[PDB]
């Protein structure tokens, strides 16, 4: 399937993924496309932060979902 | 019964117990030359039980080379008798006595014994007795540019604190069953292998909360190991680890035993073969003195140098020292054997005083054992140094002429220095200059400027000021004292009372700065330091920066066209806590202190400022409505402090204080717990009140409690002071009034057009007109830490302790609250002496006009562990501009007051660069993105007229130059840095 | 100081933020009035928020003072316009740039952090009743961020 990842600068990246794909694979694709280290990627979907070790299906990600790519900041 | 009004700054370094133990120890000082008198001064300022002096030799002229309590009328009188009278005035709690003769048994009356200017045989005789009776023995010697210190505190010395740091404490995320302790995220404990820590508030592993210290095995910057915790539990969650400092045992050796096999301390690893040389050299010096009736080798004398070298060879053969003697160094030591410098004397005196404090207080790590130091790089090379030039002239500067010669003495006598500040470091620098004869010639002059006034707490480390001089300007008193010390400096010193800053440029202008020779800073704030650095860079004058912090110190030298500036490197930052921590969830006492300070400012300072400005500015409300961030808050404050809650007596002030107590300590906590209950969980399911967040609990007002009553009294007193009422301190009235107080009900609220402007207008018009209230002003409370009769620190301590009780944090006393809230910088006299000595050792380098950069040494030291280090200054970076070598810092462009267009054309045609930004001061004169109309309006104007128009202020008559910052791009558009522009008006 | 300020200003000019615009007040480099556009995928969509930036005399050794001016209904932004961020308090290295400061602010607006809030009541409402939080944020960004 296809998904859209919106970045902090207003850019929209289209990705071809599957519901079974792991979060690690998505972070790898984002690192390959934008060069952002996975450690600094904070992926959010429907108000929940995607965590390594899980799959897209765990977060009920479906056709043409939208994710957010932000930086790791807390405080 | 420690006089906290005098030892305020020192107690932050040592502590109450340290000074209590120090106030019961006696110190004997043998030898009253410059080093001895410096040590005595430092010890008397320290606060020991008593000081005894022993020096029956008659005064001589050359002895005045480093003695500041001797005058030329005292020739022939024993030094101790003429020195005790002036030493007794330094401290009133420290009696000082004199003993004509010294007997061995008498040595049992003292806790520490300092020996200077004594033969080696007598030192051995004294040590053989002072070692077996467990008495601290410190022997110091200063020969020219060389110094030696030897310490022996017995065979069973006990050092409670080995580094002077506070125990390391931190929070824990999880502890495994294998003893692996893990910190929080991105949290470094900072422990080292072998340290001992104890754990508390550990959930899941109560056994670790017992408090028994355990070994530490460092496994990483964020985790460590303690061993096996199999029995105590499986896994532990959360908790706090705290370092435990254990006493250490240090065993020394007697002087006789340590002569054969000494233990050196190396102050620098670039010259590791020298201390073995000095060990032989000083013994040979003592032997030669014994062989010439105590007569040291004559300055720059070949025969005495050869004989001394023969003695060195004999001793080296005798002691089986497998070290090759350096002939050049030994002969240099021989030549400067009769030297007596005030800088080396001050340095060694500071060091020895710190060692005495260590011995008396059983604190900090001492020297172990020998310490040989030299500053041979300070020897002048631009003058002819020989036996003829270095012979004494029968003057008080003989001890320095014997090292540097008469020509360098004349060079010093014509110096024109500029000292910024007149604190402790300023006083030491002035003393050193007076001893050295600085600006005693016809063309010499000294200028000292400082606007502060002498306070009681400044007398602890500033020996030029006496209790009768409290409340006067520092510069005048210092100038008078140093003119008394050296009569030749009468009329050669100018004392100003002006703060060195942007507003004092009318006095310290180009004319003033064109006659100086060097600038020495004695400041305590970074802004003024960086301004003085900028001024020195503009005028290209050598600069001497020195800073101290507790027992640590550093000195830096800035030389034009050779080294970088002092503002180019700004290492030490500060810390400002995240607002979310301070506002809602504190977990340390510092957070509570900061919150209390903010509360004090918001309750007693800002509203009064708003009220006063309202009654002065005829258009205050309109300006605030469109300028202030919270006009509503300002209006509410004005209303409350004018009409709603204007007190008519002290009882109303007490009621207001009680109401504020309820508001800030009982209601906000209830609101917070209503928003975040104690059983609430985070988004991830973890409990909310866990880890850095501590569950609060509302406080109920109990008059019988000490802290509540203290807070009430302090708040009422401050409110009465604000409203100019008569305050009272009898508890009877407080208990009578607070009995009849009805607490207003409070229940937390869950919440659930353009009339706001109408409401603000309604509030505003309710205020009485300014014409109605003429001459009615409210007194703002200006924070003053040093005054103990204004309830400022009392109020801050009360608020901080109450907030700590809110979050179950450990309360702090008034002492630590004053230390933290007041931003008091710990200071010591020994550190001041050491930094002054280092700066004055760099000063003789500066006078000689040394050109190489390896001959200067920026110095750093930490007296808690006896650490000294010296490094070459960092060279100013170079750059390539227009295919030319340009210094980044010390180069500038000199241009006339041409028009902006002509300046742009000059930069385009000469340097081949395109100007893109041009600024001056805090204004943006020219930019590449400004609208063309503005540029066309500004282009045909001169720089002076442009600055006058932009800044809306005419240039003052004394102004003669402008400093312009220009950023320009090359032909390809690449940004290239260029030096600033010095426009000549 | 002035040199670094102008370098950052030129970098902003050459590189279009496309959602923000920070500029000095009049001809003073120590006072800027920046603008931030409400994120599309947020209740604050279609809003313009003004910020005041006071550069300390020790810049970049000390963090700039950034304060919101337009009223905004955010859990991590109080009434006085104060912002809750580490890079302004103690994470202020000399390596930071207003550029990134603004990036950060925008990322915050994109997703709040209610676990460590600055306004407890708004955080509680956001955690409990999401719809009420959405409505309040939309109302505030319509009342203040528009017009
Ligand atoms: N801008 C300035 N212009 C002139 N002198 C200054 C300036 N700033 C500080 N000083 C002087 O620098 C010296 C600082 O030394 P020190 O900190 O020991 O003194 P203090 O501030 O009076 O004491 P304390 O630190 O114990 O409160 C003081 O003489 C102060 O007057
Ligand atoms: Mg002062
Ligand atoms: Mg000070």
């Amino acid at each position: 399937m296809q998904i859209f990842v919106k970045t902090l600068t207003g850019k929209t990246i289209t990705l071809e993924v599957e519901s079974s794909d792991t979060i690690d694979n998505v972070k790898s694709k984002i690192q390959d496309k934008e060069g952002i280290p996975p450690d600094q990627q904070r992926l959010i979907f429907a108000g929940k932060q995607l965590e390594d070790g899980r799959t897209l299906s765990d977060y009920n990600i479906q056709k043409e979902s939208t994710l957010h790519l932000v930086l790791r900041l807390r405080g | 019964t420690i006089d906290e009004g005098l030892y305020s700054r020192q107690l932050y370094v040592l502590g109450h117990e340290a000074m209590k133990q120090m106030s019961q120890s006696n110190v004997l000082i043998i030898g009253c030359k410059g080093l001895g008198v410096e040590i005595a001064k430092n010890v008397c300022l320290a606060g020991v039980k008593s000081v005894t002096l022993y020096d029956p030799q008659p005064t001589r002229i050359e002895d005045l080379s480093s003695q500041y309590f001797l005058t030329e009328d005292d020739i022939g009188v024993p030094r101790a008798k003429v020195t005790v009278s002036k030493l007794a005035e330094l401290n009133q709690y420290v009696p000082v006595s004199v003993v004509d003769e010294l007997s061995t048994e008498y040595l049992k009356n003292f806790k520490c014994v300092v020996v200077t200017e004594t033969s080696l045989t007598k030192q051995l005789e004294i040590n053989d007795f002072t070692h077996k009776n467990h008495i601290a023995y410190i022997a110091a010697d200063s020969r020219g540019l060389f110094g030696s210190i030897f310490c022996d505190f017995g065979e069973n010395f006990i050092c409670t604190d080995t580094d002077g740091n506070e125990p390391l404490t931190g929070m824990i995320a999880s502890i495994t069953d294998d003893g692996v302790v893990t910190m929080l995220e991105e949290t470094r404990h900072g422990l080292e292998n072998g340290d001992f820590v104890k754990f508390t508030e550990v959930k899941g592993m109560p056994g670790l909360n017992d408090g028994t210290p355990r070994k530490v095995e460092v496994k990483g910057p964020y985790t460590f190991s303690i061993g096996s915790v199999k029995d105590l539990g499986s896994a532990g969650y959360n908790g706090v680890f705290t370092q435990v400092k254990v006493p250490t045992k240090i065993s020394f050796k007697s002087l006789r035993e340590s002569l054969k096999d000494p233990e050196y301390v190396y102050p620098d690893f670039g010259k590791m073969m020298r201390p073995p040389q000095y060990h032989i050299a000083f013994q040979a010096l003592s032997a030669f003195a014994d062989a010439h009736e105590g007569s040291l080798p004559r300055p720059r004398n070949d025969i005495d140098a050869a004989e001394f070298f023969e003695f060195c060879k004999k001793i080296a053969s005798t002691l089986q020292f497998d070290v090759e003697l350096d002939e050049k160094l030994i002969k240099e030591i021989s030549y400067q054997a009769r030297g007596d410098l005030v800088a080396m004397s001050a340095f060694l005196g500071g060091a020895v005083a710190q060692e005495v404090l260590k011995a008396t207080t059983s604190k900090f790590y001492p020297l172990k054992q020998y310490f040989y130091f030299d500053s041979l790089e300070s020897l002048p090379s631009s003058v002819t140094i020989s036996e003829e030039t270095c012979k004494p002239r029968g003057c008080r500067y003989d001890g320095q002429i014997a090292v540097f010669g008469s020509e360098f003495q004349e060079k010093i006598a014509s110096l024109s220095t500029f000292l910024v500040g007149a604190g402790a470091i300023g006083c030491e620098m002035l003393k050193n200059w007076a001893m050295m004869g600085v600006a005693t010639g016809e063309s010499g002059h000294i200028s000292v400027t400082d606007m502060d006034s002498i306070e009681k707490s400044n007398l602890n480390r500033q020996f030029l000021f006496r209790p009768r001089d409290v409340g006067k300007l520092k510069s005048e008193c210092a100038s008078t004292a140093v003119s008394i010390m050296n009569p030749s400096l009468t009329g050669k010193i100018t004392s100003y009372q002006e703060r060195v800053g942007p507003e004092s440029e009318g006095i310290f202008g180009d004319e003033f700065f064109e006659k100086l020779s060097l600038v020495t800073n004695a400041l305590d704030n970074v802004e003024a330091r960086m301004y003085v650095d900028r001024r020195c860079v503009f005028f290209e004058k050598p600069l001497l920066e020195s800073g101290t912090l507790g027992t640590k110190g550093n000195t830096q030298v800035v030389v034009p066209h050779l080294t970088e500036s002092y503002g180019s490197s700004q290492d030490p930052p500060e810390k400002s806590f995240p607002i979310c921590t301070l506002k809602n969830f504190p977990n340390r006492i510092e957070h509570t202190i900061a919150w209390a300070r903010d509360l004090f400012e918001g309750l007693f300072k800002q509203p009064i400022d708003n009220v006063n400005m309202y009654l002065s500015s005829p258009n205050f409300l309109e300006t605030s409505l469109k300028t202030s961030s919270n006009p509503r808050e300002v209006l509410e404050n004005i209303r409350d402090y004018l009409v709603t809650e204007k007190p008519l007596s002290f009882e109303e002030c007490i009621m207001w204080a009680r109401l504020q107590f309820d508001k800030f300590f009982n209601n906000n906590i209830q609101q917070l717990l209503f928003n975040f209950p104690k059983d609430s969980v985070t988004s991830t399911g973890q409990p909310f009140w866990s880890g850095p967040k501590r569950a609060p609990t509302p406080l109920s007002f109990d008059i019988h409690n000490r802290e509540h009553f203290d807070f009430i009294v302090a708040a009422a007193s401050l409110y009465a002071f604000n409203y100019g009422l008569k305050s009272e301190t009898d508890p009877a009235i407080y208990e009578r009034v607070l009995a009849g107080y009805n607490p207003p009900p409070f229940a937390p609220k869950s919440g659930i057009a353009n009339k706001d402007k109408q409401e603000l207008k309604s509030i505003a018009d309710s205020l009485p007109p300014p014409s109605s209230l003429v001459g009615f002003r409210l007194t703002p409370a200006e924070f003053e830490k040093d005054d103990d009769s204004n309830h400022h620190i009392d109020f801050i301590t009360a608020a901080s302790n109450l907030r700590a009780m809110n979050y179950d944090i450990t309360p702090a006393d008034r002492f630590k609250t004053k230390f933290v809230a007041g931003k008091i910088v710990p200071a010591m006299c020994t550190s001041t002496a050491v930094v002054s000595g280092l700066v004055c050792l760099e000063l003789v380098k500066l006078v000689d006009g040394k050109k190489k950069i390896e001959e200067y040494k920026n110095g750093f030291f930490n007296l808690a562990i006896g650490l000294f280090t010296f490094s070459d200054p960092i060279a100013s970076p170079k750059m390539k501009v227009n295919g030319k070598e340009i210094d980044k810092i010390w180069d500038r462009y000199n241009l006339p007051d041409c028009t902006l267009q002509e300046l742009i054309d000059y930069f385009q045609k000469e340097e081949g660069l395109e100007v893109t930004m041009l600024s001056s001061g805090v204004s943006l004169l020219y930019a590449n993105f400004q609208p063309p109309k503005k540029l066309a309006e500004r282009l045909p104007l001169k720089i002076s007229e442009l600055v006058e128009q932009i800044t809306k202020k005419k240039l003052e008559p004394f102004r003669k130059h402008l400093v312009l910052e220009i950023c320009c791009d090359d032909a390809n558009g690449e940004d290239v840095e260029v030096p600033f522009i010095c426009i000549k008006l | 100081a002035l040199k670094r300020i102008n370098r950052e200003l030129a970098d902003l000019g050459k590189d279009p933020p496309s959602s923000s615009s920070a500029g000095p007040v009049g001809d003073d480099l120590f006072h800027w009035q920046a603008t931030i556009m409400g994120p599309a995928d947020s209740p604050y969509a279609g809003g313009v928020f003004f910020l005041s930036i006071h550069f300390p005399t020790d810049y970049p050794f000390k963090p700039p003072k950034v304060n919101f001016t337009t009223r905004i209904y955010h859990p991590n932004i109080n009434s006085n316009g104060s912002i809750c961020l580490d890079i302004l308090r103690d994470q202020w290295s000399p390596a930071l740039t207003i550029s990134k400061v603004l990036l950060s602010i925008s990322s915050l607006l994109t997703d709040p952090n209610p676990d460590d809030p600055l306004v407890p009541e708004i955080a509680h409402v956001y955690k409990t009743d999401r719809s009420r939080y959405e409505l309040s944020a939309r109302e505030w960004t319509r009342k203040y961020a528009i017009g």
